[PDB]
RNA sequence: UCAACGCCGGGAACCUCACCGGGGGCGACGGCAAGGCCAGGCUGAAGGUCUUGCCGGCGAGAGGAGGUGCAUGGCCGCCGUCAGCUCGUACCGUGAGGCGUCCACUUAAGUGUGGUAACGAGCGAGACCCGCGCCCCCAGUUGCCAGUCCUCCCCGCUGGGGAGGAGGCACUCUGGGGGGACCGCCGGCGAUAAGCCGGAGGAAGGAGCGGGCGACGGUAGGUCAGUAUGCCCCGAAACCCCCGGGCUACACGCGCGCUACAAUGGGCGGGACAAUGGGAUCCGACCCCGAAAGGGGAAGGGAAUCCCCUAAACCCGCCCUCAGUUCGGAUCGCGGGCUGCAACUCGCCCGCGUGAAGCUGGAAUCCCUAGUACCCGCGUGUCAUCAUCGCGCGGCGAAUACGU
């Protein structure tokens, strides 16, 4: 009964990754080891140390 | 526009109404004087002030 | 490599900061600082009332350093608990205070003016407070209080002013509180003084 | 024998601090030094979209993280190594040392 | 409608998933054993279910990609990077409200100079931050190699030309600090002011060029399907897993683009010259198999050290010589392979054959002022594979106007 309740493991695809902060599936930044979605990065970026500079 | 701002003009008028014996009708001399008398971390502002003072003195020698 | 390490540090400390932000609300949570060393990892917590963090009869200081092990895996760490003096200039603590007041039941104008004068009496060239939500009936609205000087846009907006945001959850819904403060030692590029 | 120190950081002041410290400790003693040597700066850029929805024109947000690097060789004399490892380095700087 | 339609970073094989068909599990706490396994049958498969045995000692809530964006927060888009919005005191008015914030000249600018029932402040502008271009100082490896010395190699007409290595930083380059340009000098106009216009000087001139930050507020504008969140609703299902289908279905109407309808060119063979960025079961030089796609070994590299990387348009020589063709290259057949647990539905790549519309386009309509547009290709984002897309990079390089 405990088996038919929790996932098959995924080593690739789209259900392999998940946001650290919120838990989203699709849009995820992977650049240089980051694992945040496009939404949480825009909020936590000035804490990580990023600037506009443009 | 090549406009001077009010606080620039105010600073220059003050520095020319007191400490007048220092400035002359040349630019670099007054650049040195301004950087000697002010607390500044820019150069465009200093040059603007120096040129305004140059104008002021070069037509104060004439009056009006 | 290099970027990977920097970014992982950032992410880990940020997640910890958020966990503490939410699970140390009453005490007042102003910041955090993690220091790496061979003797173990030190973690300093800023706050106003360290007693709440301490948990006289324990049950808090061990909760803390054992959850840090269980979940976020810090290297056999331990924690220091500092205190903020003159916390009336940090905006996050003030925003959370105002939200706690609103949840208690104080009128928003009363509480806002109270906070503004308390931030004036202790040293501040400018302060701006903003509330948003169902303040008066269903139809939401936004209200704004201000005193002094401000630097909304430019570089000084970023580098001089202290900003904070918080949420208040009431019988009906959510109210957003924004606070911005200009400390006394702030000088602008236009404020010159003749020798 | 020589020793090579690599320094990386997001802050130039910490780098200048460490450089001045080791330069002075090596000068007050008799040791021929090398550097400081600047390597190119590493910039991590990320361009994302502002809106959390689809509607609206596309306005993009460009964030940047600059990282400055320095290199030194110190010649690893008798006491130089043991007196340099006794430095008070801030925790926003990454310092490594390699013996050649 | 502008401000939906290569947009939701939305390039969906499973997952993503919210849709369709079937199967199976979930009840904190509080009040009157639960659960587990061999062999086989039901079953798409299955201690899910039973056959045979043995082991173990009624109410609330979790959760919800379920409704409400016309209940909220926060974030974004548009008026608008527009020049506008307010305060204190005084005065005019029964009052709503006005003045200041108006007029003349000026500026990108409620930017400034003069006059005035107004005198003075603030928030936006400007200031500020980043980068490109010229000069100087420090510095000199993982970057560079002119002059110096040793070697080694080849060529005519004996003078020229290349590779190591020591050893140097001169030139290039990297990244820290500092200077320099300010209508400053020179003749008008205006007012004798504010500034504008010649001309001089000057790596560069008239906020030097390109960007970022974007106000008090409105738009019941978009988002509850990014997280957070109130009311209703499902609570044994609308919760949580798996296994198969669909979002790829096609008489048609539209948006944005790619490829072309030839010679300002198609093909074959030979000559050339970049930059931005990225790399751990990742980039893979070098060698060997295979006609090609691709396969087996494997140095080096944790990023000024090695790789991805001798880019395309361009130049030269031969064939075609205004033709539905040596243009065009869709659509179909037989074959060979990679990534993946699984390629029919529904994936990318190769080789040989087949060879469809299209011969410059009505009414209308869009983008662009200088290293800019047109034209050429290249990393990266997504990524186990898959780029006619998004964000950036360089190479070749104009025409016209300095207005209304
Ligand atoms: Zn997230």
């Amino acid at each position: 009964k405990a088996d038919y309740n929790k996932r098959k493991p995924r080593k690739f695809g789209k259900g392999a990754r998940r946001c650290m902060r919120c838990g989203q599936y699709g849009p995820i930044i992977r650049i240089h080891g980051l694992m945040l979605c496009r939404h949480c990065f825009r909020e936590v970026a000035p804490k990580l140390g990023f600037k506009k500079y443009e | 526009g090549n406009i001077k701002q009010t606080f620039i003009k105010r600073t220059a008028r003050e520095l020319f109404d007191r400490y007048p014996d220092k400035f002359t009708r040349d630019f670099e001399h007054n650049k040195k004087m301004v950087a000697e008398l002010t607390n500044v971390t820019s150069k465009t502002i200093r040059n603007r002030i120096a040129g305004y003072i140059t104008r002021l003195v070069r037509m104060k020698e004439e009056g009006k | 490599a290099i970027e990977r390490y920097f970014i992982k540090e950032g992410v880990k400390e940020m997640l910890i900061d958020e966990f503490l932000e939410k699970e140390l609300r009453r005490a007042g949570y102003g910041g955090l600082d993690i220091k790496k060393t061979p003797l173990g990892t030190k973690v300093t917590i800023f706050a106003a009332n360290p007693g709440y963090v301490i948990g006289r009869g324990g049950r808090r200081i061990r909760e803390l350093t054992r959850i840090l092990e269980k979940q976020f895996g810090l290297e056999n760490p331990q924690i220091e608990v500092e205190e903020i003096k003159n916390p009336y200039l940090n905006a996050k603590v003030q925003a959370v205070r105002l939200a706690q007041a609103l949840e208690r039941g104080i009128h928003f104008r009363r509480a806002a003016y109270s906070a503004i004068r308390a931030i004036m009496r202790n040293g501040a060239r400018g302060v701006e407070i903003r509330l948003s939500g169902k303040l008066t009936g269903e139809r939401a609205k936004s209200v704004r209080f201000y005193q002094g000087y401000l630097a909304k846009v430019g570089n000084p907006a970023e580098t001089l002013v202290s900003r904070g945001y918080a949420q208040a959850q009431l019988k009906l819904g959510v109210i957003g509180v924004k606070v911005s403060i200009m400390p006394p030692d702030a000088k602008l590029p236009d404020e010159i003084e003749i020798k | 024998q020589k020793a090579r120190i690599k320094l990386a950081s997001t802050n130039i002041k910490a780098l200048n601090e460490v450089t001045d410290q080791i330069k002075q400790i090596a000068e007050r003693t008799g040791v021929r030094m090398s550097g400081p040597i600047p390597l190119p700066t590493k910039r991590i850029r990320i361009t994302t979209r502002k809106s959390p929805d689809g509607e609206g024109s596309a306005t993009f947000d460009r964030f940047e993280l600059r990282v400055h690097k320095r290199l030194v060789d110190i010649e690893a004399d008798e006491r130089a190594m043991r007196q340099i490892m006794r430095i008070r380095v801030p925790e926003d700087v990454t310092i490594e040392i390699e013996l050649i």
